[PDB]
DNA sequence: CACAGTGATGCAAATCAAGTGTGAAGCCAGACAAAAACC
DNA sequence: CACAGTGATACAGCCCTTAACAAAAACCCG
């Protein structure tokens, strides 16, 4: 490399002094293009296709969202993915998989707290911060020694932020759904979503050693799916997106994980009341979201169908 | 060749998988007897095998050490665990092991148990039942697996930790001054100790003792947290000295090569064993009068002999088979056909391939 | 492909004459190494090593032995490996991994019952046949209703 | 949601940190990632 | 009418080795010559 | 002294640029 500087330390000046005059000074792609045309004069047309496939990231390389989907969808943990990537790069010499810091940096595009969105009217008792991700589901419950002893751990998404993330990753599906129903792509009609909610506790999740509160060995998960999306065209209502396999494990999107007991009512109400406040606020407004170059408008309908008979009787206030 | 990780989950190779009770004897012998036949066959031969263009000859030495105490009692033809006859290496009674507590010698072997079962079955002196059981020293069955007398290290950890747990629970109640106690007083002592262990040592309480609990429990920090709850101070200095002795004597029977890495702790084992025994017989005679745990008898009496004979304990422990049990549930749920006529074959094949070292030089070839 | 000539017609000739009078006449090599230097001052070493991969022999294709070692050492299943292989081949074109049956036909070197051997005293009550692997563990127990009832399932290797 | 409970039992021990403090966020992030249609459509590369 | 695995098996479909001698196509040469999106 | 993870974080190390001196091998011929 130092002698490839020493031998080309005049032609390098020639190419940087021609780069500023012919196009403006783009030093990489002009010699790339000369290398393409030199393969043309040397008459290799498949090799230049492999070259442009590499320089678009296609012929190998594997753009890191695809490697993230591979690390996620085959239940690969990060340590096992690191082993696989490390020994594949050690054997083949090439870098087929991306290192996992690139996976981490490409991961935050889909986690909650990324996109801009505007409620119209603004939501009551909801801040307009658009970068709120995993927050403590206690929501600042007072843990002092003077008052009620809380012993649960919880983590949750803010409800509107999670609905924005779940509407933004299935953007392509909504566009293809309105395409297949002879609609436009620039349409920004008021979408009526319907969101199916479900909550069920679990048992025998073992408590760990170490520092923290006296956590019970039960967990409670709150989750939602997106069943249908219906836009109004003309007079009547057409649907755009439909969950094709509605009872999958691929579409029950998690919203809140707490280490509580659903038998207990105090800690359950304490953790769960922020989400009900957000949902009650969101029942009567509109969301504006930029979906593929166009701002479009959504409004929601929440259906709590996914509760068993015991939880319905214990929450809706009936007898046991 | 000398294996670097003798208790790994990567070096234990599966050989026979079956679905039967550990304690049901007949089907156990029905499956395991071909394996014993092949082993007693090939214990006297020379395997010729081509290794990279040259034939070479191998001989074999089989060492059965990865057996827990219950299975040694079951298949070596000895009595059950709670008998008067405790040790599977020496001939001594439970009351004799609480009077001498150190000086023994290894006497039980496999040929000796076979001849003793022949003595029991033939009854060649015409004695009664009890005089015959004294004559045969507790052998009442035919031993069908040859094993080496040794000490399982992992269960020695767990047993000694549970015995110290009971000592801690019995010292906060001052049972040496309250020799009678109800059920509920003992329950409350247990609950108090559980709360203070969670508050101090960050340990959640469990009913089945583990190994990580056993390593986190046998510290000096735990005896400080427990000494916070004793009213006296003679009990403080007694617990302090006793936990110091147990930590001086632990890393001889847990290290992979105690002749090299911890030699001065290996050398002081007899002196510290006599100190542990005299402390048990003096300052804890409310727990060790007329009885002892058989793991204390093994730990205090037979460890230097096993070290002198076999070089190391704990390299031969059953830790690797238990980590194989951790692999087995994973391979049964994730890497097998879900049919009752196919699952054992697929699981045996995968657990063979996972421990295969030819597929393990590849994953650390980046370290070349 | 055509309409970039009136902008590079000038630079090509001072590439040509310099590489003629300095190196000996190579042109593809001297625009190869200049793009290497541009990529490395650009600090894009991954595309540099991929260009090295297009120049030298391709590292496409792993051995079936190393895909087997990967698939069994990272606790992958065969269905998970199958859809990983399918996605990698359907996206990147070329076949980096190996299909399942190649791993199957290259795992038989590692299971027992593949290699030849003998015992110099032949062992009592076991055959000298050397291609037995996963055999039944019951060893032919009498499974009739007229016998001591058995209810277990057992699979074993031969010990030798 | 019951199949989600199966996924939760898997994700608690496979791909999350073992601590009482920051394991719920790891499980919640991974189970958020697993249910993304944008990543699931990459495993359908045959149209 | 839950739904994504769990791995071996077996049948079909796709690719390919090979002859040698063809076609199809990209592209070198420098120069001559119309479309077209801004002032 | 069981041991192979489980993920995030932090930091370090190695590799470009400037431009001028330097240790050093490869032939030429007095
Ligand atoms: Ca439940
Ligand atoms: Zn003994």
């Amino acid at each position: 490399r130092r002698a490839q500087k020493h031998r080309l330390r005049e032609l390098k000046i020639q190419v940087k002094e021609f780069a500023d005059k012919e196009e403006g000074g783009d030093v990489k792609a002009v010699c790339l293009t000369l290398f393409l045309l030199a393969l043309r004069a040397r008459n290799e047309h498949r090799q230049a296709d492999e070259l442009e496939a590499i320089m678009q990231g296609r012929g190998s390389g594997l753009q890191p969202a695809v490697c993230l989907a591979i690390r996620v969808n085959t239940f690969l943990s990060c340590s096992q993915y690191h082993k696989m990537y490390r020994t594949v790069k050690a054997i083949t010499g090439r870098q087929i998989f991306q290192p996992l810091h690139a996976l981490r940096n490409a991961e935050k595009v889909l986690l909650p707290g990324y996109h801009p969105f505007e409620w119209q009217p603004p939501l009551k008792n909801v801040s307009s911060r658009t970068d709120v991700g995993i927050i403590d589901g206690l929501s600042g419950l007072a843990s002092s020694v003077d008052e009620y002893p809380v012993d649960t751990i919880a983590k949750r998404f803010r409800y509107d932020s999670a609905l924005v993330s779940a509407l933004m990753d299935m953007e392509e599906d909504i566009l293809e759904g309105m395409r297949s129903q002879d609609l436009d792509d620039y349409l920004n009609g008021p979408f009526t979503v319907v969101v199916k909610e479900s909550c069920d506790g679990m048992g025998d999740v073992s408590e760990k050693h170490g520092s923290g509160p006296a956590v019970p060995e039960k967990a409670v998960r709150f989750s939602f799916t997106v069943m249908r999306i219906t836009i109004e065209h003309g007079s009547q209502n057409v649907k755009v997106f439909e969950e094709p396999k509605p009872n999958s494990e691929l579409c029950c999107k998690p919203l809140c994980l707490m280490l509580a007991d659903e038998s207990d009512h105090e800690t359950l109400t304490a953790i769960l009341s922020p989400l009900i406040a957000e949902r009650e606020a969101m029942k009567s407004s509109e969301l504006t979201l930029e979906m593929g170059g166009i701002p479009r408008t959504f409004k929601f309908i929440f259906r709590g169908t996914g509760y068993d008979e015991k939880l319905v009787r214990e929450v809706e206030g009936l007898e046991a | 060749f000398e294996e670097p990780k003798p208790n790994s989950e990567l070096c234990c190779k599966p050989l026979c998988l079956m679905l039967a009770d550990e304690s049901d004897h007949e089907t156990l012998t029905a499956i395991l007897s071909p394996l014993i036949a092949e082993r007693e066959a090939m214990k006297s031969s020379e395997l010729t095998l081509e290794m990279g263009g040259i034939p070479r000859t191998f001989k074999f030495i089989f060492r059965g050490t990865g057996y827990d105490e219950k299975l040694v009692r079951e298949v070596e033809g000895l009595e059950a665990s709670g008998s008067v006859y405790i040790c599977t290496l020496c001939d001594t009674t439970r009351l004799e092991a609480s009077q001498n507590l150190v000086f023994h010698s290894i006497t039980r072997s496999h040929a000796e148990n076979l001849q003793r079962y022949e003595v029991w079955r033939s009854n060649p002196y015409h004695e009664s039942v009890e005089e015959l059981r004294d004559r045969v020293k507790g052998v009442s069955a035919k031993p069908f697996i040859e094993t080496v007398p040794s000490i399982d290290a992992l269960h020695c950890d767990i047993g000694n930790a549970a015995e110290f747990y009971k000592i801690f629970q019995l010292e906060i109640g001052e049972v040496y001054k309250h020799p009678n106690a109800s059920k509920e007083e003992r329950k409350r002592w247990q609950a108090t100790l559980d709360k203070h262990l969670r508050k101090r040592m960050n340990l959640k309480p469990i009913m089945r003792m583990n190994g990580n609990f056993a390593r986190k429990l046998m510290t000096q920090e735990t005896v400080d947290a427990v000494c916070e709850l004793i009213p006296s101070e003679e009990r403080h200095e007694a617990l302090r000295e006793l936990m110091d002795l147990y930590l001086k004597m632990k890393p001889v029977w847990r290290s992979s090569c105690p002749a090299k890495e911890c030699p001065e702790s290996l050398c002081q084992y007899s002196f510290n064993s006599q100190r542990f025994a005299e402390l048990l017989s003096t300052k804890f005679k409310y727990r060790y009068e007329g009885k002892i745990t058989n793991y204390f008898h093994k730990t205090l009496a037979h460890v230097p002999e096993i070290i002198e004979r076999d070089g190391s304990i704990g390299a031969w422990a059953s830790e690797g088979n238990q980590s194989g049990n951790k692999l087995f549930r994973r391979f049964r749920k994730m890497n097998a056909r879900q049919s009752k006529c196919y699952e054992m074959e697929d699981v045996l094949k995968h657990h063979w391939l996972y421990t295969s070292k030819y597929l393990q030089k590849f994953m650390n070839a980046h370290n070349a």
